[PDB]
Formats: structure tokens, sequence, C-alpha cells
């Protein structure tokens, strides 16, 4: 098995720049990999406070006691026992799938393929991270490993859900991570002008009415929904409440 | 036999290094102590690589000659009070053991093994450890004695590591009547919730204090902290004469008035203490209540 740690160009990921010119790897090499994790750095000062706490604790004056308690309460096990357990599990068991899991995997694969196509036809360049049959094999092997962990001679929905969750995390963090990379913008400024004039601060309107009006006009549904959700993403004038029915202008 | 920490189960170098009497006599917590120890080893003639081997595999000829070597060398450093006569028990081909080693193993096994709710849990694990030590007595079990020996080694190492830090930081405050020291912060504080471990630490400290040029015999008060309960565990310790002293100045052993002082202060003021130990010289006190209490103990007749 291959485990690789790599840095992007320009050091930091630089989300402002497109993903296509942030990763220098070709399409062939990434396809062989099947879990790619984009580890971004963030500043919110609460995770920072916690991390500073953990580091100063893990300083050798303190952690040498605390970790010992993890071997006294039975919360964590020693390294060599884990080594023996993994070799025993590798030698002993080799699970198998079930037809319901096969159907669920098929439907999930069709869904992610459709989503990739819908992103590509919008961005009109090839995706820098591909989705192919090797990824289906990847999810199958992840499920197999999950079942192998508990020595169960069969894999069921409990492991399939976890495998799909991990795959969705590792694909939404990287592939569908802002696929647009930031009619052009002319309709955007026209759109923002009218709702500001027509809709004052404090009230709300139905989504269906807005969609009807701006599909009747030249804006149409494809442009309005993205514009509406980015005005939401601006997160300074418009808020959503009560499911997707209420458009609240804070 | 000699006043040596696990002589027949640890290397001779570590035995001298951890022995409390040699520590007190030669101040091994700083560099000059180690230099004098190395000088002693060289003048004896044992190599530093040889002296760091297990007692079983260490050389037979010098094992035989150890008595004469000690007799001829220890006089210059004045450690001849380390040699005594003891008891050894041998069972067939199993090996050899001595009373001091066996009791140290038992003590360590008692120490380590395996608000109100936590206190009850501690007091019940103490009983569990006592029963484990009891079961360790019989001759059909030795895996409950090897573990005790290795745990004794570990506990003595931890006690030495904390004592060197105490004497380095000079936390021992010399009041007018009694010395005082408090372990506010440091490493491995969770171990010292045990009264016997605290007494072991205090015994080493009082030995070190006695083995100095000071000519004042003052009672010592030692305190700890467990952040889970936010309470201070306090034990009073009496002074001790140097071991190599004549019997004429041994008319009466030094008494302990700390229990009486504690009970009197608790009777005259409403402190938040809990005096329930069978040893009446050990009490539990509150963090906010410690300092005024101490003041009272200072101002009271001892």
């Amino acid at each position: 098995s291959v485990l690789a740690a790599a840095n992007p160009i320009y050091g930091r990921y630089d989300d402002l720049k497109s993903p296509g010119d942030n990763i220098d790897f070709q399409t062939t090499i990434l396809s062989r990999f099947d879990m790619i994790f984009i580890v971004k750095d963030d500043h919110n000062e609460e995770r920072d406070i916690s991390i500073a706490n953990h580091v100063i604790n893990i300083h050798t004056g303190n952690a040498n006691a605390m970790q010992n308690q993890q071997e006294e309460n039975g919360s964590e096990i020693s390294i060599e026992k884990m080594k023996r357990y993994i070799t025993y599990c590798r030698l002993k068991c080799a699970p198998r799938l079930s037809p319901q899991a096969a159907e669920k995997l098929s439907s999930n694969f069709v869904t992610i393929r459709k989503q990739l196509l819908i992103n590509e036809l919008e961005s009109t360049e090839r995706s820098s991270i591909p989705i192919t049959i090797r990824q289906l094999e990847a999810i199958i092997r992840i499920t197999e490993s999950l079942a192998k962990l508990e020595l169960s001679p069969i894999a069921q929905e409990r492991h399939v859900d976890e495998a799909i969750r991990l795959f969705q995390a590792s694909t939404m963090d990287a592939a569908s991570q802002d696929p647009i990379g930031g009619t052009s913008l002319s309709e955007i400024r026209r759109f923002e002008q009218e709702l500001k004039r027509r809709l004052p601060i404090g009230w709300s309107t139905s989504y269906q009415t807005l969609r009807r009006e701006f599909v009747d006009t030249h804006r149409f549904s494809q442009l309005a929904l993205d514009k509406a959700l980015y005005a939401l993403e601006k997160h300074e004038t418009i808020q959503l409440r009560h499911q997707g029915q209420n458009i609240y202008r804070s | 036999d000699y006043y040596l920490f696990l002589l027949r189960h640890s290397s001779l170098y570590d035995s001298f290094y951890y022995s409390n009497y040699v520590n007190a006599k030669l101040s091994l917590w700083n560099e000059n102590g180690k230099k004098r120890l190395h000088k002693m080893f060289a003048r004896m003639g044992i190599p530093l690589s040889t002296a760091q081997e297990t007692w079983l595999y260490m050389d037979h000829s010098i094992k035989r000659e150890l008595g004469i070597i000690f007799d001829k060398n220890l006089d210059r450093y004045g450690l001849q009070d380390i040699i005594r006569d003891g008891f050894v028990r041998t069972l067939g081909y199993r090996g050899s053991i001595s009373a001091s080693e066996f009791v140290e193993a038992l003590t360590a096994l008692l120490e380590v093994g395996n608000s109100a709710q936590k206190l009850t849990n501690l007091r019940k694990r103490w009983v569990s450890n006592f029963w484990l030590s009891w079961d360790a007595l019989d001759d059909r079990k030795v895996e409950l004695l090897n573990r005790g020996i290795q745990l004794a080694q570990d506990l003595q190492r931890a006690i030495f590591n904390t004592g060197v830090a105490i004497l380095e930081k000079k936390l021992i405050k010399h009041l007018r009547i009694y010395r005082l020291c408090v372990l506010q912060d440091g490493p491995d504080l969770d171990l010292y919730r045990n009264p016997l471990t605290l007494l072991r630490l205090g015994n080493w400290l009082i030995e070190c204090c006695a083995e100095s040029e000071d000519k004042q015999l003052l009672p010592m008060v030692l305190a700890s902290i467990d952040e889970n309960t936010d309470t201070y565990l306090v034990a009073g310790l009496t002074p001790r004469y140097p071991r190599g002293l004549d019997t004429i100045h041994t008319k009466k052993p030094i008494l302990n008035n700390f229990s009486m002082a504690f009970q009197q202060i608790t009777a005259e003021t409403d402190a938040k203490v809990r005096i329930d130990n069978f040893e009446s010289s050990i009490i539990e006190i509150r963090r906010e209540d410690l300092s005024p209490f101490l003041e009272k103990l200072t101002l009271s007749g001892l």
C-alpha cells in the first residue's frame, strides 16, 4: 500500500487561485490513489486555543503521565498489541459483500458520476480530480476493510454507510471543493440591484415567487439559484430560515 | 548484607546510586556526588562497564572478593556503617532473597497495583492492593514478586527524581520552630496520594536533612495536592538522629506531637478537615483553608 504526503504549489493551497493550477499531478497518477485529503489550515482561535493547550500538555513534563492512564483505563492499547492484532486479522479473515450493499454501491456510484458531469458541464474544463471505476473498487475495498476489522465473515449496511461517509468526505473536500474556481457577472449585479430595491430589510419572500419572477425575466433558474446561494454565502444581508421556503433579509 | 536498594536484583552501580544512606552521605543530587562516586569505584578497581551488569552475570571472582574490597575501600569515604548482618532464604534452585529486598517489594506492591465517590474508590483500591500483597506471600507465586521488585525500582526512581527537584528549587522554608515544604506543582503528583509513598519521600528528605552540618532537630511538615479534589494531604514527620550514633544519646526516641496539635486546632476552630487515618499524624485539609491553619499551628504551643 502507498501512503504519500505532498505539498501544493505556492505552499498554502491558495483557494483564490483555481484548483487546476494548484495541483501539478497528472490525471493518471491521481486515479491510482483513492483517498486524497486536502489538509487546510484555519484560524478561528478556539481550535487554536485547544491546539496550544494540547501541545503544551504533550510537552514531556506532563503527557508522560496522562498517556499512561490511557493504558490503565483501557481506553487505548499498546503499539505491539495492535501490531499482533493487525497481523492476526490479516491472516485470519477475508469478508464478502451482500446483494443489498451491491445495490446501494451501484446507486451511490451513479449519483457521484452524475454530480461530476453536472460540475464539468458548468465549469467547462476537465476536472483536475477524476472519478472512475477505480473509485468504485476503492469504496468496495474500504467496505471490505471495515468488515475485516471486526472479523465478521460478511459485510453489511453498517460498514457500507461508514465507507460511503468517508468517501464522500474525501471527495467533497477535494473534487467538488468550489468547482467553479470563483452571462458573466453582469446579471449578478443586475440581480443584486433589484432585490435590494424591491425587498427591504426585515421582511421575507417565498423562493418560488422569486424563481418564477427571475425565470420569467432573462435571469432564468440556473443563474438565479447560484446567485441566490452566493448572496447567502456572502452571509451579510440574506439569511435562510424555515427550510428553503423563507428568504430572510437580515 | 548492606544498606543497598535491591542489591541482589539490580546492578551494583544503580544500587549505590539509589541507596538512601549513600545519597545522604555524599550528596549525589549534584555533580560532586557523582564525581566522588566514580572516584570510589575507580579506587575499588571495578570497571564502570563491569559494575553496570546484572548481579547474576557479574564476575564471580569479584563477587567473592566484594567483602574484602568494601572493607579495604569504604573507610576513606566513611561509609563503613553500610555493612550489617542479615537473613537470607534459599529455596532449592529457585534463587536467593533477603529480608530487606522482600519487604521493599511488599511495600511497593502495596503502593502500586492493578468527591466522596472518588475518595471511596481510592480507599477501596487500597484494600484491593492489600489483598493482592497478601496473596503474594505464598511460595507458590513468584510472578507477584518479580512485579513487586520492578515496581519498587520504578517508585524509587520517581521519588529520587522528585527529591532532586525539591532540593534544587530550595522549597524547604526554615521557620522559627519547624521546617515546611509544599509541592505546589511538578511531575507525577498523582502518585503521592498514597500516605505510604508520601512517608517514603519524607523519610528520604529527613535523612538528607539530618546528614548535613545543621545542628537543629526540627519537625517537618509536608503537603501535596490532588486537583481532582482540591485538597492538601499533610503529614508530620519527626527528626531522626544519624544512624551511626552511639546509644548513650538514645535515652528516649523523638516523640510526635502533630496529632495532638491537629486535634486541638480542629477542636478550637471550624476548619474543613477530615481526620480519619489510623495514623493520627496524617490529615486532609482544604486548599483555601491551609494557610491560615498553618498560621495557627505556628502560633500554637507545640
